């Protein structure tokens, strides 16, 4: 993986859900 | 009485305003209908963009009651859409050709058709029909229907009286279903 | 004492209180490297936090990419994949008879799924929670506890 010391909130895009 | 957005049928991210007719944005795109849907006839309702920062976007339209809350307007079978980046319409996800954008100060024109004849969707900019997005939809409840990506402010005026109500359309405010 | 001053210690304990070696039960697993009090928090299962809906898009691509995928959901509207970025705590094995559990704590207005020590654990002990796998029609289990339910599902 990568390592992370922290939780990082996923930043959606404004197309996240499109095709 | 009056219709107004949803009490409980919305995302909970979502801020709705006391009044609850203006709604801000939180995130990820999430959604809020309406408190009144319709089935039959040809039913009218406005949104007017209060605010749109940068990187803040709406699709705004009509939703069937099983439209995911936590996804964008038009994401499924259940809605359809229009975006205020680059007005694409969207219906399952995809999206499609449609108008030129609309942003911070548009008021948007809401128009469904659903005879007893075949069905429409047709949206307006300040009071211009921008063609007809989607006809022959599926059947069933439609609801006035919000969706934002992140912080934009936006405000639903159900009627009885609009801003730019259409030349030559006939239909009845959402308001009379209140 | 106030969840984020425990949580803060935490993060700034973690990486010297525990390890990842070869383990008995499977793979390599996550070690105890100093005795750990009952009911103190040992590690965060740490990753990128997602809403619910973005799972089955990820599960996906993951599956196309031959890539195994590592999700621990914190709640009905959220879940920590890990898949791509994470920590140690991706190694915990499964136990039947486990010494530690997970919870979700709030942090600021954000969720941390966290491994606690069910008693006493001491240095040298691996460290295992109960996955609650749903039941499936199966993955054997090596835990090697009595009480071994002999799968994970
Ligand atoms: N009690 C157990 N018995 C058999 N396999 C186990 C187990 N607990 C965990 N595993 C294995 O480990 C996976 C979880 S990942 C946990 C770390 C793993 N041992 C590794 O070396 O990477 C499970 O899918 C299973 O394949
Ligand atoms: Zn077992």
């Amino acid at each position: 993986f990568k390592e992370l010391d922290e939780n990082v909130e996923y930043e959606e895009r404004e197309s996240e859900f499109d095709i | 009485s009056r219709v107004l957005l949803a009490l409980h049928d919305r995302a909970p991210q979502l801020k709705i305003s006391d009044d609850r007719l203006t709604v801000v944005g939180e995130k990820g795109y999430s959604m809020v209908r309406a408190s009144h849907g319709v089935r039959k006839g040809a039913w009218y309702f406005e949104i007017t963009v209060d605010e749109m920062p940068p990187d803040t976007a709406a699709r705004l339209g009509w939703s069937q009651p099983l439209g995911n809350l936590q996804a964008p307007l038009g994401y499924d079978k259940f809605s359809y859409s229009w975006r205020s980046k680059k007005g694409t319409k969207f219906h399952q996800s995809i999206g499609k050709h449609y108008s030129s954008g609309y942003g911070q100060g548009d008021v948007l024109g809401f128009y469904i058709n659903l005879p007893e004849g075949s069905s429409e969707i047709i949206f307006y900019k300040n009071g211009v029909n921008q063609g007809v997005a989607y006809k022959d939809i599926f059947e069933g409840v439609y609801f006035p229907a919000i969706s934002l990506y992140k912080s934009c402010t936006v405000s639903i005026n159900f009627g009885p009286c609009f801003k730019y109500p259409p030349k030559d359309l006939t239909y009845r405010p959402m308001s009379d279903m209140g | 004492l106030p969840m984020p001053m425990r949580f803060r210690h935490l993060k700034k304990t973690s990486k010297e209180a525990v390890g990842v070696y070869r383990s008995p039960i499977h793979g390599r697993g996550l070690f105890c490297k100093r005795n750990i009090d009952a009911g103190e928090m040992v590690i965060e299962y740490a990753g990128i936090v997602i809403r619910s809906i973005l799972t089955d898009k990820r599960e996906k691509y993951y599956d196309s990419k031959g890539i195994g995928c590592y999700m621990f959901r914190i709640d009905d509207s959220e879940v920590v994949d890990a898949t791509m970025h994470g920590n140690a705590a991706r190694f915990i094995n499964h136990s039947c008879e486990p010494n530690c559990y997970s919870r979700v704590i709030n942090i600021d207005g954000q969720k941390h799924i966290v491994i606690f020590a069910m008693r006493k654990i001491y240095r040298g002990e691996e460290l295992t929670y109960d996955y609650k796998f749903p039941i499936e029609d199966k993955l054997p289990c090596n835990c090697g506890a009595k009480k071994c339910r002999k799968f994970l599902n």
